[PDB]
């Protein structure tokens, strides 16, 4: 679970304490070295076409540092990533690079998404006009956590260290990053064929090790346990037909449509429901 | 793959395959290229995408590279509406073709050829320039020496000979005269009979200011 | 003002330490006097000209910002609607907020048991600003950069002197006040509005 | 990566895009083509042209890719000069130049209808052929029965009455006569005043003026 | 690749090139439209081609993909015979056809010149319109000051004043009207010594109404 803290012109250790009663009994499960750079979003933007470059004028106003232009190749090989606040999974974009706009309010460019899902959560939502935007970085604090914390609001003092309970804000709060696994839909090639067969293949794609191309002969692995591709139906948001298959292809029949109201070009997206975890 | 996204090699794609591009001319690119659309540099062109003057400025992502003319590729200008193909030394300009397209709506008839001549039903509306008007065979005229496709009252005018036998297409061409002016074609046996025959005309038909 | 609110600042602190000054400088007091009667506790009240009954006695904010948890109300003004009496010179005179009700409410609290007798003392000092002409009680009557308490004079009218005045200190009644004192989980007074 | 080559898609872009061929009409391609160079192979094409008669050979680093043309793709001969189109099927030569490539200039010429006439500025290229002057009117015209567009000093050259009535693409036909010498276009109101309204004009004029 | 299969790319290939597309009008798709080429869904069209009517259908593996037409996409529509541009907001028609290809000869030649009068070899073929005459001076022609370029015995038919100086290009159109008729176009001179020069000598060669 990630925690990196934006302190106030504070110079010293920050401590994170973990403690699931609401009361404050919290045990440190994490320390912050400094102010960690951090954003605030000015805009609200649409989803960027995934893994395409999409020059989106996203306007930051940096909590605190200040954000870096830089050629691509480096952000290729992961260098200007930066998480925003957004439903689910923070969102977090490769862009380019940031242009400088104000003191505090960088421009960032050429956004990138569907890198591990990057795409996943904006389908959905747009981003919104107001969120925290996290550089990746040393700050930023995510071991110390056992595997039953995560799905339990544990109350988490955050704040600095001589900073206690209401000093240090304590907020109940849970993490999901296992839940995320999977992110990416899975590739999706539905094939309508007669009889309204329309076969989904779900190619796995996997949030873990990445959106993986086969390369030089390295085809896309798991990692992600096991994951049943969701199909939902087109004309209705709750699928007419509920299919979670683990198996990549889906192929549909003709007594579906019958019995109930399936579209021949129906839309379809595919929920990321794991086996493993809950949908991701 | 990993080394090139499928998404990298689509972007290079798109601007490889020739694609229409507008040329303003502008010592500076307009301010929003689209993704996979570009602005031609002129010669001296400056600033964004100003990386060789007579390239393309195109926007991927933010980065107006230019990308290298291909010679054969046409660049056609959408600004001026050029069709302007590379020559690879220059912005060589092909046959152009206006806020008004010169549409065509050629009118496909099929009257059968009979007693010694038959107007062709084919007609050319009021402002519809002619290039041209076929005359298919499309069976054996019975005696017939030529298709003389003429503007009505002169079958000589234009395709004044062409040979009428059956399996040949007796385009006739009126290229000195374009005739916006409506006309109903009138085919006639060269001092022949053309009954047992079938032609097949279509009329040239090119409107300018049609809606786009 | 600025971004997002940066707790730092402390109020009535100038040290090092960061503690308050108020309390440390009182334990530097009770050493070195061993008489502790020394409360005079004044008011930094906030009037405005040199003419009664033109004058009125209402407070004003240090500065129109500077957001505290803690707020002031003298006579029903608040942090947020009163103005600056305490700008940092640069032809602005640095008055100084007159003290806020829970801080008055702290100090005598803090002053009982430390072997200090408190003794209130009310005090306005008026401080118009420059810009009109010379600070009178009376003859010309006028406003200048600062009135010395007790110069006020009613010189509109000699019939209205007593009028003058008796606008100067308004009618007041303990029921007019309300003190909507409040606790904090300590229990110690948080904020007395 | 290793699986696709960056080059193979790049020569496939190159070779599969319309191109330019630089065919020369022998039996035999060229021994050492340029690099990325077309030549489609001549039915009856001896010699080399592994691509069959009738398909193109394009050369890359002494490679000859037997490429089946693409559909609709043009592939205009260097030599002739022709444009000669793939239909998926058979070579055809479509519209046409012989160092002569005709540009029709879109000429926009946007006039306010002011007093009593107005002179379009779209000069005629020198040596053009006009197809059509088609003229628009972009603002309804105050006073103006209709349009009179035409040479100066003529408002009867082309479309003599044509319509003053808001958006009206009415057309000042050329036609068969086209006027190749430079010349302005005059615009005068019909027995009217002109003024209280914007002309909008599509000239479209073909220039056999580059060299190819 | 294995992701995105070469297969994929091909199919792609064919879309992203300029397609002979078939306008047919049908509301619905034929069921076998021919493989490798779009047929076009009329706007409106129903059942098949449902996404975006208007949009191209291409026949790929028997799956007819509704290409989005982007700006300035160039479809030539079969049917009309007509190279239809899709300006982006909707179709715009080139200017223009039947079957008719424009067939091209090239017959650029240099003539050299030795006397005043000098003989151009370039006779138009027949049922060849020329488009205009296309002149070029090669070499520098001693004592010469006209062109009287034109047909023998009318050299004032291409313009018969165009200077004649060393490099000059004195291309031009033969007016509005079109020789079909077979000539010549000799290089006579206004008392111009044209000895020691070289012209460079081309006619637009243009045969319409011509099959595929």
């Amino acid at each position: 679970g990630f925690i990196a803290a934006h302190a106030e012109p504070w110079p010293g250790a920050m401590l994170h304490s973990r403690g699931s009663t609401p009361e404050g009994s919290f045990t440190l499960a994490a320390e912050a070295d400094a102010r960690a750079t951090i954003g605030r979003t000015t805009a609200a933007l649409p989803p960027a076409p995934a893994h395409v470059w999409t020059p989106g004028p996203l306007v930051v106003t940096l909590f605190s540092g200040a954000l870096v232009g830089r050629p691509d190749l480096d952000v290729l090989d992961g260098a200007n990533a930066l998480a925003i606040q957004h439903p689910d999974g923070w969102e977090v974009v490769q862009f380019r690079e940031a242009t400088l706009t104000a003191d505090r309010t960088w421009r960032l460019e050429g956004l990138l998404r569907g890198q591990r899902g990057t795409d996943g959560i904006v389908g959905p939502a747009p981003l919104p006009a107001g969120a925290a935007v996290v550089a990746i970085d040393t700050a930023l604090v995510a071991a110390g956590l056992s595997a039953d914390d995560p799905g339990r609001a544990l109350w988490w003092r955050s704040g600095p260290d001589a900073a206690s309970l209401a000093a240090a804000p304590l907020r109940p709060h849970t993490f999901t990053a296992a839940g995320l696994r999977a992110f990416p839909p899975a590739h999706l090639r539905a094939v309508v064929t007669g009889g309204g067969d329309t076969s989904l293949s779900w190619v796995p794609r996997s949030r873990l090790v990445g959106t993986t191309w086969p390369d030089n002969g390295a085809p896309i692995p798991s990692g992600e346990g096991l994951e049943r591709y969701q199909v939902t139906i087109g004309p209705t948001a709750a699928p007419v037909r509920v299919i979670l298959a683990d198996t990549p292809a889906a192929t549909y029949t003709a007594a579906e449509r019958a019995a109930d109201g399936i579209a021949a070009p129906f839309r379809v997206a595919v929920s990321q429901i794991s086996e493993t975890t809950g949908p991701g | 793959g990993q080394h090139v996204t499928h998404n990298e090699a689509l972007d290079m794609i798109d601007a490889l395959a020739p694609r229409v591009v507008l040329s303003d001319s502008l010592a500076t690119p307009p301010p929003a290229p689209p993704d996979r659309s570009a602005w031609i540099v002129p010669p001296g062109g400056s600033g964004f995408g100003g990386a060789g003057p007579g390239q393309i400025a195109l926007r991927l992502g933010g980065v107006w590279h230019a990308i290298t003319p291909a010679q054969g590729a046409r660049w056609r200008v959408l600004d001026r509406g050029a069709a302007v193909i590379w020559s690879g030394t220059s912005w060589r300009p092909a046959d152009v073709s206006l806020g008004s397209t010169l549409g065509l709506a050629t009118i496909e008839a099929t009257v059968t050829a009979t007693g010694p001549s038959v107007t062709a039903p084919a007609l050319i509306p009021p402002r519809a320039i002619v290039l041209g008007v076929t005359s298919w065979t499309v069976q054996a005229v019975t005696g017939a020496t030529s298709y003389r496709v003429g503007v009505p009252g002169e079958p000589d005018k234009f395709g004044a000979s062409l040979g009428a036998a059956p399996g040949s297409s007796n385009i006739g061409v009126v290229g000195p005269f374009a005739t916006y002016a409506p006309t109903d074609v009138v085919v006639t046996a060269e001092g022949a009979d053309f009954t047992g025959g079938t032609i097949g005309l279509a009329a040239s038909v090119i409107l300018p200011g049609a809606p786009v | 003002d600025g971004a997002d609110v940066v707790w730092e600042g402390p109020e009535n602190c100038n040290r090092y330490s960061r503690i308050s000054d108020w309390s440390l400088s009182m334990d530097h007091l009770k050493n070195t006097l061993p008489a502790v009667q020394t409360v005079s506790l004044v008011v930094a009240w906030f009037g405005t000209d040199l003419r009664a009954g033109l004058c009125r006695f209402e407070p004003r904010i240090e500065l129109r910002a500077k957001r505290t948890s803690i707020e002031w109300i003298a006579a029903g003004l608040n942090r947020g609607s009163a103005t600056e009496v305490s700008r940092d010179e640069n032809d602005r005179p640095a008055f100084g907020s007159s003290p806020a009700d829970v801080s008055v409410v702290r100090a005598i609290m803090d002053l009982k048991a430390r072997g200090f007798r408190v003794v209130l003392y009310p005090f306005v000092m008026m401080d118009v600003t420059a810009d009109q002409a010379l600070p009178s009680p009376a003859g010309t009557g006028a406003q200048g950069a600062y009135p010395w308490r007790g110069r006020i004079m009613p010189d509109v009218t000699g019939g209205r002197v007593s009028d003058q005045i008796a606008a100067l200190m308004g009618t007041a009644q303990p029921d007019d006040f309300t003190a909507a004192v409040t606790r904090n989980k300590s229990g110690e007074i948080s904020q007395v509005n």
